[PDB]
RNA sequence: CAUGUGGUUUAAUUCGAAGCAACGCGAAGAACCUUACCAGGCCUUGACAUGCUAGGGAACCCGGGUGAAAGCCUGGGGUGCCC
RNA sequence: AACCCCCGCCGUUAGUUGCCAGCGGUUCGGCCGGGCACUCUAACGGGACUGCCCGCGAAAGCGGGAGGAAGGAGGGGACGACGUCUGGUCAGCAUGGCCCUUACGGCCUGGGCGACACACGUGCUACAAUGCCCACUACAAAGCGAUGCCACCCGGCAACGGGGAGCUAAUCGCAAAAAGGUGGGCCCAGUUCGGAUUGGGGUCUGCAACCCGACCCCAUGAAGCCGGAAUCGCUAGUAAUCGCGGAUCA
């Protein structure tokens, strides 16, 4: 229950309440940015490789 | 203060009388950083000063925190491995701030509703040598000399 | 008449197409209003540092979305013409208005 | 609370919708807990799924505002 | 006054007065004032008869209280209790009936902590 | 002809505008006296003048903005102060000596992580 | 206090807007 | 009172984290979804990738009965690109 | 350590932010004409180097003073060595091996992760006159927002609903900042403190609020009068205290 539950959630057919979020490349679950459509983990992942553009480590 | 010896933190006067002292004061009142509250339940009290009395607050408040301010203390030193609680000098910056500290302390003691008005009650039971605050004082002193014994360890 | 919007992350590429139509602009053309710097926007993100438990010591980043204003106000066709096949910003927005 | 007609499974009333044509027995298993009472059900036994089986909950007219969840505890315990 | 039934309140400010009332309350208070035009300063220790019992049948008419009240409660729970639903089970056992904590807390319909161990 | 300085502290900044004339102070609208009311950090802000001996002199008409308000007063004592000292460099010889300047470099703590106020820690535990 | 639901204060602190507060 | 944890209970009460350095921690969103657990119904070249063999049929689109839904039973229309 | 970001001070560049700062007009509102000095906006620089003076010293450097917005590391963040705990995570993901395979894989309905005779951790609201209630008026920052934030008008006490204007957002909205200031009520009471618990009614999202939501109003006003042994955070714009925003997300 890790991949159809990958085709589930990419599925969106029944009440648009059962649809969900999901880490396109992960396919986490939960902590799921939607500017990114990733999750915290690869988020931070690509970040540091600046595959991610104009995204820069903050610090003020 | 393992290190340097810490800077006494400085203090602008008395937007009123121009006295650090009562600035000070002020801030022992102060609840939750509230400044303003606190300086105007102490002028409210100062009104009251002369209300009761035909003296001005001014040295009602040096007359009293006067008489609070304590001679000698009791200060516990570990040496010899057991802890003796030797009496000795009160440095001079200890002796305003504790007299404000049980000043205010006492004065929050007292029964009376309003805060201003214990503030003046005490401050003029104070100054007549004879408030609460002064009895803290009158201990601490006493404290010291019951045992003048062991003072041959003032260090 | 003519209110250029230029928006783009990297702050650099911005000063460099700020004087690209500053120059076209004006050495052929009448008035322009000089480059006004908007308020830059930030996309803060906080994200646990760690793949599993270990709250706090989480890293965070930004996303500097800035912006640019400059106008201009007469149509002369020198700088209409010339400003069409010799701008080529790169990951810089160009939005104009009348 | 839903106040704009209280919802209520429709083949769960299809289903007691027909027995109030013949007044026929009252035999009846749902899973649907959040189906509301309605004043058609009284006299009748349905049969509700708590998570493990069905309860053969009777309904008196005294229960009607509340729904068939409310009488097939989940908790084995209750 | 002996405002509704047995209820007493007396000595202080007409609105929070009728506040110690079984019935009443800071809403009821100010609306039960402005309904029979009375003072909400005014004290219940001073104050006319001609006021006094105009709520006198205002109050003891214009809603249920105090028994009644209690008793109608009791009644509602009674009902809860013989249903057999979630919420009379609830009353049953003194758990909360707003389905809330019960592994920590929920101690003020559990009374007394019982310790046991 | 006029007196001005910038006056600045803690998200809140003051223009000041020394005009010559007896005493009228107004900022933002409103009166000193009424836009402070209640409020004893009042007194303090306008003392930059009586120090340098001409308080009957000026009048003044100042804005500000951002901040609380005892934070928009400790730029009107940096706003006053800059304000007669760019026009007479003579009070600067005896102001600065005074404490009159300097922006304040006290500002708000930027919260860190983990804890609750860049210092305030959660609550430790062992058990 | 910031638990009186039928207050200024405790709507406020609740981020809802409820009775006891300005709207339309 | 809130939440996390122990324990206990439970058909299940999913798993991890364990002094400091686990316990508002993975969860920056458990009513069905989430969901990794339990009961029941039910599918089983599978909801996902590739490849071969064989029979019918285009892609397509609509509905019917059965049922908690899943799924299962099943009618009609459609009559497309080249040799 | 230093090279980087933020905050401090000064300057250059820029004028749809701001400003009669200057005049005119004025339904006398920075609203229009108009102006960029200034607040602000965001890029580029200036600046601080024990550089100066006194004292000690072999040096490094130390103490004190001066001028300066900022002196000996100005304040804050970013940055965390070889290794240690065979630390945590194969349930983010990857990955050796083992194991399942009409089920250890699949879909759905409903239940559970939200049990409750207890124990602990982290917290929230309190026990109140430096207080709480109400009316009135005043000052932030940072952010976010087109099947999104709602100006505003109508209805309801209300949550909220109907109608409806601006905005791809320094141009419009979230928007009420609260503590404060002013005025009135309160009178030491288990109270006008304190909002737990429960009854009735009601609204919004969602097929669906019984289990298991949120919010609204009336009533119900629990324990609690500052907490045993024990124990935690903080050295300054810090702790204490007040409010706001966002990620997540129907
Ligand atoms: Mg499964
Ligand atoms: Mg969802
Ligand atoms: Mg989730
Ligand atoms: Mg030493
Ligand atoms: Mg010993
Ligand atoms: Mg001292
Ligand atoms: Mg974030
Ligand atoms: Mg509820
Ligand atoms: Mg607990
Ligand atoms: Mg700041
Ligand atoms: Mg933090
Ligand atoms: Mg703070
Ligand atoms: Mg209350
Ligand atoms: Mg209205
Ligand atoms: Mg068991
Ligand atoms: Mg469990
Ligand atoms: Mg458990
Ligand atoms: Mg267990
Ligand atoms: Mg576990
Ligand atoms: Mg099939
Ligand atoms: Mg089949
Ligand atoms: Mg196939
Ligand atoms: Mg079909
Ligand atoms: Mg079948
Ligand atoms: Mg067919
Ligand atoms: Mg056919
Ligand atoms: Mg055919
Ligand atoms: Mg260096
Ligand atoms: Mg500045
Ligand atoms: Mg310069
Ligand atoms: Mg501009
Ligand atoms: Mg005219
Ligand atoms: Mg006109
Ligand atoms: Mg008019
Ligand atoms: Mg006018
Ligand atoms: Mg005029
Ligand atoms: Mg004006
Ligand atoms: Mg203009
Ligand atoms: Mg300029
Ligand atoms: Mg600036
Ligand atoms: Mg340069
Ligand atoms: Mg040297
Ligand atoms: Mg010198
Ligand atoms: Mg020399
Ligand atoms: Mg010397
Ligand atoms: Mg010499
Ligand atoms: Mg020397
Ligand atoms: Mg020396
Ligand atoms: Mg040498
Ligand atoms: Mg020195
Ligand atoms: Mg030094
Ligand atoms: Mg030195
Ligand atoms: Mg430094
Ligand atoms: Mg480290
Ligand atoms: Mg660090
Ligand atoms: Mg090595
Ligand atoms: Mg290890
Ligand atoms: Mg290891
Ligand atoms: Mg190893
Ligand atoms: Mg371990
Ligand atoms: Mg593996
Ligand atoms: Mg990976
Ligand atoms: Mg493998
Ligand atoms: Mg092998
Ligand atoms: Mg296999
Ligand atoms: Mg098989
Ligand atoms: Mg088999
Ligand atoms: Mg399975
Ligand atoms: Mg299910
Ligand atoms: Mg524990
Ligand atoms: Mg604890
Ligand atoms: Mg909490
Ligand atoms: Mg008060
Ligand atoms: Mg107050
Ligand atoms: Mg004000
Ligand atoms: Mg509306
Ligand atoms: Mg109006
Ligand atoms: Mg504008
Ligand atoms: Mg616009
Ligand atoms: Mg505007
Ligand atoms: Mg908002
Ligand atoms: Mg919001
Ligand atoms: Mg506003
Ligand atoms: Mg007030
Ligand atoms: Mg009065
Ligand atoms: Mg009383
Ligand atoms: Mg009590
Ligand atoms: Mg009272
Ligand atoms: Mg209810
Ligand atoms: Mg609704
Ligand atoms: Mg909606
Ligand atoms: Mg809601
Ligand atoms: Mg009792
Ligand atoms: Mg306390
Ligand atoms: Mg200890
Ligand atoms: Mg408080
Ligand atoms: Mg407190
Ligand atoms: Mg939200
Ligand atoms: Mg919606
Ligand atoms: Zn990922």
């Amino acid at each position: 229950a890790r991949k159809a539950l990958i085709e589930k959630a990419k599925r969106t057919p029944k009440f648009k309440v059962r649809a969900y979020t999901r880490c396109v490349r992960c396919g986490r679950a939960r902590s799921v940015y939607r500017f990114f459509g990733l999750c915290r983990i690869c988020l931070r992942e690509l970040a540091h490789k600046g595959q991610l553009p104009g995204v820069r480590k903050a610090s003020w | 203060a393992r290190r340097r010896r810490a800077e006494v933190r400085q203090l602008q006067p008395d937007l009123v009388y121009g006295d650090v002292l009562v600035t000070a004061f002020i801030n022992k009142i102060m609840r939750d950083g509230k400044k303003n509250l606190a300086a105007r339940i102490f002028y409210d009290a100062c009104k009251i000063i002369q209300e009761k009395t035909g003296q001005e607050p001014l040295k009602v408040f040096k007359q009293a925190v006067e008489n609070v301010k304590p001679r000698m203390e009791v200060r516990s030193r570990r040496v010899g491995g057991a802890n003796y609680q030797v009496p000795m000098e009160v440095s001079p910056r200890r002796q305003q701030s504790l007299a404000l500290r049980w000043l205010v302390q006492a004065a929050n003691q007292r029964p009376e509703r309003r805060a201003a008005v214990r503030i003046a009650h005490e401050l003029m039971d104070a100054a007549e040598g004879k408030g609460g605050a002064v009895k803290k004082k009158e201990d601490v002193e006493r404290m010291a000399e019951a045992n003048r014994a062991y003072a041959h360890y003032r260090w | 008449k003519i209110r250029i919007k230029l928006r783009g992350f990297d702050h650099k590429t911005l000063d460099a197409s700020a004087q690209k139509i500053v120059e076209a602009a004006r050495r052929s053309g009448a008035q322009v209003s000089g480059p006004i710097p908007l308020p830059t926007r930030v996309r803060r993100f906080t994200v646990i540092r760690g793949p599993f438990k270990h709250k706090d010591s989480r890293e965070h980043f930004e996303l500097r979305t800035h912006n640019r204003l400059v106008d201009i106000i007469n149509p002369n066709r020198k700088t209409i013409e010339q400003l069409m096949t010799l701008d080529l910003p790169t990951g810089v927005e160009i939005e104009i208005k009348t | 609370s839903l106040k704009k007609g209280v919802f209520v499974d429709d083949h769960l009333l299809e289903k007691v919708l027909e027995l109030n044509a013949k007044g026929e027995k009252r035999l009846i298993k749902t899973w649907s807990r959040r189906s509301t009472i309605v004043p058609e059900m009284v006299g009748h036994t349905i049969a509700v799924y708590n998570g493990k089986q069905h309860v053969p909950v009777y309904i008196t007219e005294n229960m009607v505002g509340h729904k068939l969840g409310e009488f097939a505890p989940t908790r084995t315990y209750r | 006054a002996r405002i509704a039934g047995v209820e007493i309140p007396r000595n202080k400010r007409v609105d929070v007065a009728l506040t110690y009332i079984y019935g009443i309350g800071k809403a009821r208070a100010k609306e039960a004032l402005e309904k029979t035009g009375i003072n909400p300063a005014t004290r219940v220790k001073d104050l006319t008869e001609a006021e006094v019992v105009r709520l006198r049948e205002y109050v003891e008419n214009t809603w249920k209280l105090e028994g009644e009240l209690r008793a109608e409660v009791a009644a509602n729970i009674k009902r809860l209790m013989d249903i057999g639903c979630y919420r009379g089970l609830r009353h049953r056992r003194g758990l909360p009936v707003r389905g809330q904590r019960t592994r920590t807390n929920a101690r003020t319909r559990k009374g007394p902590r019982k310790t046991v161990a | 002809e006029q007196y001005y300085g910038t006056g600045r502290r803690k998200e809140a900044v003051a223009r000041v505008f020394l005009r010559p004339g007896n005493g009228k102070v107004t900022v933002n609208g409103q009166d000193f006296n009424e836009y402070f009311q209640g409020l004893v950090r009042a007194v303090a802000a306008l003392e930059p003048l009586r120090a340098v001996d001409a308080l009957g002199r000026f009048d003044a008409y100042i804005t500000v903005r951002g901040g609380g308000k005892s934070g928009q007063i400790d730029a009107i004592k940096l706003g006053i102060a800059r304000a007669l000292v760019q026009y007479n460099p003579d009070y600067r010889a005896k102001l600065k000596p005074l404490g009159f300047l300097t922006r304040d470099a006290r500002v708000v703590e930027r919260k860190k992580y983990g804890k609750h106020k860049a210092r305030r820690a959660p609550q430790y535990s062992k058990r | 206090g910031k638990g009186d639901r039928r207050t200024r204060r405790g709507k406020i602190w609740r981020g809802t807007y409820g009775k006891y507060r300005p709207r339309k």
